[PDB]
């Protein structure tokens, strides 16, 4: 005539463990590492990623001719960069303060491009200037949003020029500079033999000054060219003024939308797919609080750890 | 340890679906399972509790932001990486540890409140049954299921079987 | 957890005014509370030293100093944010976690505390008493103050009283 | 705390050298101590199992690289160093903290063991001898040399000396 | 007769916490965390902050005339800069290496000012210069630690001058260069049109060259001014060398004592109350070990989390 | 007839801490702090390291003359360098960037040095330049890597020549300009009076002008010179052009390894010892799982912790 006391047994192969011991049998477990990813790009609450694909940043924001898909980019939720992209700085030179541009451009969600210095504002001038280092269509070509100012009837007359924000946005406004081979493809291109380029806002005081000089060939061409960028704020206004060497501003950008994104480098496609976390190698479609899968995560999102497996012991131990 | 799980209960029990402690009892009128409500829930209460405290705890952990630097700005480069990298392993430490630690805590939880219901009904039944050290006791009456219901939600009157297991003590 | 305070001892005592833990007697000279100075100054003694250790193991924390950055030096302004709230997010994460962590070792050590104390009185008494499986031992003997007294202070001679004991357990 | 080492067990033997826990026996033909081996197995299996977690669960830790700064990077240099001092001081804390606590429960851990084998003992004798509350047993028949093996290697047959048991209880 | 075993209870309604369960009533809590502040700026050790009101670090150390109350300030202990103090460069431009600058006096509790070089050192130029950008008591006025130098006898004869640091401390020496809007404005400030500052330590090795170009209007002014600073070691002399767009140095620095300090951002004024532990909110009299208030502390304090509450137990679960 | 049950006891007196009680006496502790060094500096798995012991690495890359020793160096496994060597930039000057070329020199750990523009390459100009501020055997001498260009047949006609990296290895290439005191001294060195010195390489682009002024005494020269230095690519060539003032290269070091090193800043000296754990202070014979000995560890090490004590207890409390 018997009663007894017991617990709980059952299949459940269900491991966990502990400092003391490893590989311990339990009935309830709880798993709380995610270790699966769709291996796509996908949206980001029904919000479409820029993808740049083969267009670097500089490329895109310059307008390399062979960037043409994102003359009018729509707004984004974040941006896909690849790791070696082909079209960037056709001409070579530098985009100057380059990581700090990206970084800025990682907390902004949508540009509006606005023509600011349309090309039917240089009577004086030349401003069909056009390379081949920038081929488009089998032909020799030039950055979109930026002017090869040249000579006219053999003179470059100097320019004093200045355009006022009047936008509610701020813009962001990219110029350059271009430094020649020698005395004699100085005087080709502009008449006058030492030139300079003068940028003057509120904040800026920029003396540039072409860097005449033998370097190696890069795309074709020894020459080079310096862009240069600042974000004009509303009503400021912005002063050039150059006798030579000038790359002048056509088209700026309006930041419009500023919100939360980054740059993602990976060099995979879109997915048509949708989710509420993106990371670099595939989206995340879970519920679990931790996951192991890349730490350069967007969106909300598990935590990133590094381990292989986390799992809770809810239940008894089960023989 | 409280040394009952795997351990003077030498084993669960397959039989036992509706929940984590119980009782199995056999008498004249047959035998079956009955799971302990209100240490089960309890356990079930507290171990929910725990998961959901260790989630909520590791909510405000790091996020690693992706930052770029140039050929001549290296040094701060692999500082960043450095940075992200100890804060990453850091968390990680402490997410992993927290498991082990809570898991074994977890199980010896489970294994107190078993030895806390084995005594909970040594304590009512005293020399009316005799421990047999198994986790059972072999009682010294005649307990129907009446009185093992009784046992079970905690109302089993000492007094009224006192004499007729008196005497088989002695016998 | 040992099952005792808030387990077979359904309550603490408004009474006890001078201790943690003690003795709740009752002879025919009256009733009174007593607590145990022993094994409570032990609790005291091992509480206030694990909040100076915890209070000291935490005098090398992080300490932040304010830093200032340009409009284009964003990148390290923000590398610095996020490495000052990585370890503000870390430091506060260890101390909630200790805090949780040793109230439950605190709370389960003075439980175990009660478990022992009960415990060691029991193996004194035997079956010079019972054990009401409530907290308490209903004596078989005649315990005047000073035998009270004695089983406070551990000085209980079981063979003085075995006896007289032996009869009305018997009868 | 489980009460027994160091508890109603006031201290240990400087005569058990085979090993953690154990037995201590006096019959007639003699006296003598043994090991209980598959405990102590279990404990040494568990204890140096614990070693190794802790030391396989601080491998990755923080390397702090010695990087350089001019006298106009004063800022970056200070963020240098309060980020790796940062990082030293938190796996410090980890380690002494981890080292700590688990000093704590392996401790308790043995204390643990300890009880749990003065129980197995306690369960298979019962009423066949008499608990002194100091950890021994004293029995009530005659326990040679083989009677004790069988308490130890756990074989111990309780029919067989009931009645002889029986008796002096009795008298 | 009875004997029974208790423990504790009492009115306490002191709750802690657990991993298993939370809201738990104990007999005996301790606070370890604290939460109280006074809401305003104290003495450190009885020793007064330095609390530039509208002043920013760069009028007071330039010497700004609305920031005349810092000619010669006392020993602080930590010093206050507002969020965005009004007087700060009244005539436009830069404090080169600012912010590595304010990382500097961070660790310096007291300047002695001295003037290096009177204005009584000019003889053949003109040490009156004046502007409306900065004006004192409705008249254009000038930085007070620092001189433009103009024209005299419609000569800018160069100047070559030096100044050996005799003292026993380090010094800070300022001195800037002036940008101009045209050459007509260049030739009636200094006569010679094409000019420069060289400046000369052990260490540095300067030259600096107006650009002379057309800005935006800031404090009614196209020009611009770009200072400079240096530590001049003890034993070690400075070589200013310029023939226009030079602004000189009459003040210098002093650094008299370097210990420990702080450059807090707080809105707020002084309390005239004293404290061990100040923060940008309020000062704080506690022993508790944490507090909650704000992270940039300075003094004996406790260690900042970022936690509501933290109670340990230190005695029983109570009913 | 008694059984007894208990547990062992020894003579150990193995103290171990606890959160509730300190220096508790145990059975069996076990020890995981390293807390000895042997003081000396040794080889790293038999590969000793590169000790410029009084040479810095600029002194060492640009070959003061004191450095002679590191004329040809052989494989390093680390480098030591003190904290105030005497030998560097004997002519005073700057090696710009030169934190960064220590960082990228602890990733390096083999040189061989080669001639890329032999002194036989300068037909119509002098290369025995030579200063009192580099004696050598009690004579004026000069950086061994590099040649002091200065007129000839009281020319310095404009040189134009190019170095094509022909090597399987990348190249790191130190040149300099000279800053002059004042016109006279720089008409005495090189004919012309305003000078430059070009740099162009794919990525490089650089105007290099002297600062002709006055500065402080340095190893008795008010004079300086400016060193630069970059990595150039195989199959990259890079193209000097200057008309005075010009410091040429003439060895440059060819990147042979690119293992794992670091640069370690001891006062100390070798030990002829050999070591898996290498450490500023000392070495480290050592199986335990952490040391308090130094953080900049280099080599398969403990993990390092400030802790003076971590022992963990095995076994029982004792007595
Ligand atoms: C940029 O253009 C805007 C467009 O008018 C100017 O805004 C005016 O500024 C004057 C100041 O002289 C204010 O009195 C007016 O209220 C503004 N006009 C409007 C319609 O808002 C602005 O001044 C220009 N700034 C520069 C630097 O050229
Ligand atoms: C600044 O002046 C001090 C003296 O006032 C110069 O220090 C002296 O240097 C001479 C050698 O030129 C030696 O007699 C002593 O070493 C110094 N004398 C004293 C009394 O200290 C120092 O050289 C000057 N510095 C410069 C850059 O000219
Ligand atoms: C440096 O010299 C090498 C000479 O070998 C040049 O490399 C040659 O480049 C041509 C293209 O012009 C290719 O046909 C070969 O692949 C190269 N030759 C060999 C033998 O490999 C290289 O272009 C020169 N670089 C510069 C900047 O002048
Ligand atoms: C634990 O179990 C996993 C499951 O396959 C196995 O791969 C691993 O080797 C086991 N390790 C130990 C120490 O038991
Ligand atoms: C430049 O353009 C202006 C206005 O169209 C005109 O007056 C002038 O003739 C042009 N040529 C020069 C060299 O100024
Ligand atoms: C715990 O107590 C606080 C006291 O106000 C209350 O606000 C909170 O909701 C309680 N939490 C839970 C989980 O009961
Ligand atoms: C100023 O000019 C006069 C006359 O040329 C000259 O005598 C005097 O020395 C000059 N003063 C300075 C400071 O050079
Ligand atoms: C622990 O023992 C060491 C042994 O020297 C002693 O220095 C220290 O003060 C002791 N601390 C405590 C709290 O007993
Ligand atoms: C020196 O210059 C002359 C004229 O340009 C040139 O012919 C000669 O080759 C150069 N050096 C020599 C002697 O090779």
């Amino acid at each position: 005539d018997q009663i007894c006391i017991g617990y709980h047994a059952n299949n459940s192969t269900e491991q966990v463990d502990t400092i003391m011991e490893k590989n311990v049998t339990v009935t309830h477990a709880q798993d709380i590492l995610e270790k699966t990813h769709n291996g796509k790009l996908c949206d980001l609450n029904g919000v479409k990623p820029l993808i740049l694909k083969d267009c670097s940043v500089a490329g895109w924001l310059l307008g390399n001719p062979m960037c043409d898909e994102f003359i009018r980019v729509p707004e984004w939720s974040y941006i896909v960069e690849r790791a070696n992209p082909a079209n960037d700085l056709c001409y070579p030179g530098n985009l100057n303060d380059y990581e700090e541009l990206k970084h800025l451009l990682s907390r902004i969600n949508h540009f509006e491009k606005t023509q600011i210095i349309p090309k039917s504002s240089w009577p004086n001038h030349t401003s069909s200037g056009v390379s081949a280092a920038c081929p488009y269509q089998g032909m020799p070509s030039f950055f979109r949003n930026v002017v090869w100012l040249t000579k006219k009837n053999d003179a470059y007359p100097t320019i004093r020029m200045s355009y006022n924000n009047t936008n509610r946005e701020d813009l962001l406004i990219l110029w350059g500079i271009h430094h020649s081979n020698n005395a004699e493809e100085q005087t080709n291109l502009y008449k006058n033999p030492t030139t300079y380029v003068s940028v003057g806002t509120s904040t800026l005081n920029q003396r540039l000054v072409p860097k005449i000089a033998t370097r190696s060939q890069v795309n074709g061409q020894r020459g080079r060219m310096d862009f240069f960028w600042t974000i004009l704020r509303p009503n400021d206004a912005i002063h050039f003024e150059s006798n030579g060497n000038f790359i002048a501003p056509e088209y700026a950008y309006k930041i419009i939308k500023t919100g939360d994104s980054t740059i993602m480098k990976s060099e995979m496609e879109y997915g048509n797919c949708n989710t509420k976390c993106q990371t670099p190698i595939g989206a995340i479609n879970s519920s679990m609080p931790f996951h192991n899968i890349h730490p350069l995560t967007i969106g909300e999102c598990p935590k990133y750890v590094k381990s292989n497996k986390l799992v809770l012991a809810t239940g008894l131990r089960n023989n | 340890l409280f040394g009952a799980i795997a351990g003077f209960i030498e084993g669960g029990w397959q039989g036992m679906v509706d929940g984590w402690y119980g009782y199995h009892h056999s008498n004249e009128q047959g035998s079956g399972y009955a799971a302990d409500r209100e240490s089960t829930q309890k356990a079930i209460d507290g171990v929910t509790n725990k998961v959901n405290s260790i989630i909520d705890k590791m909510n405000t952990q790091f996020e690693a932001v992706g930052r770029e630097f140039n050929n001549l700005e290296r040094r701060i480069e692999n500082l960043n990486k450095k940075m992200e990298d100890g804060f990453l392993d850091v968390w990680t430490y402490n997410a992993e540890l927290l498991v082990l630690m809570e898991n074994e805590r977890t199980l010896d939880f489970h294994d107190s409140n078993v030895k806390n219901l084995y005594d909970k009904v040594r304590l009512q039944l005293r020399d009316n049954a005799k421990e047999l050290g198994n986790g059972c006791f072999e009682f010294y009456h005649k307990c129907d299921n009446e009185c093992m219901e009784s046992v079970r939600n905690g109302t089993y009157d000492y007094p009224q079987y006192s004499e007729e297991a008196r005497l088989k003590r002695e016998e």
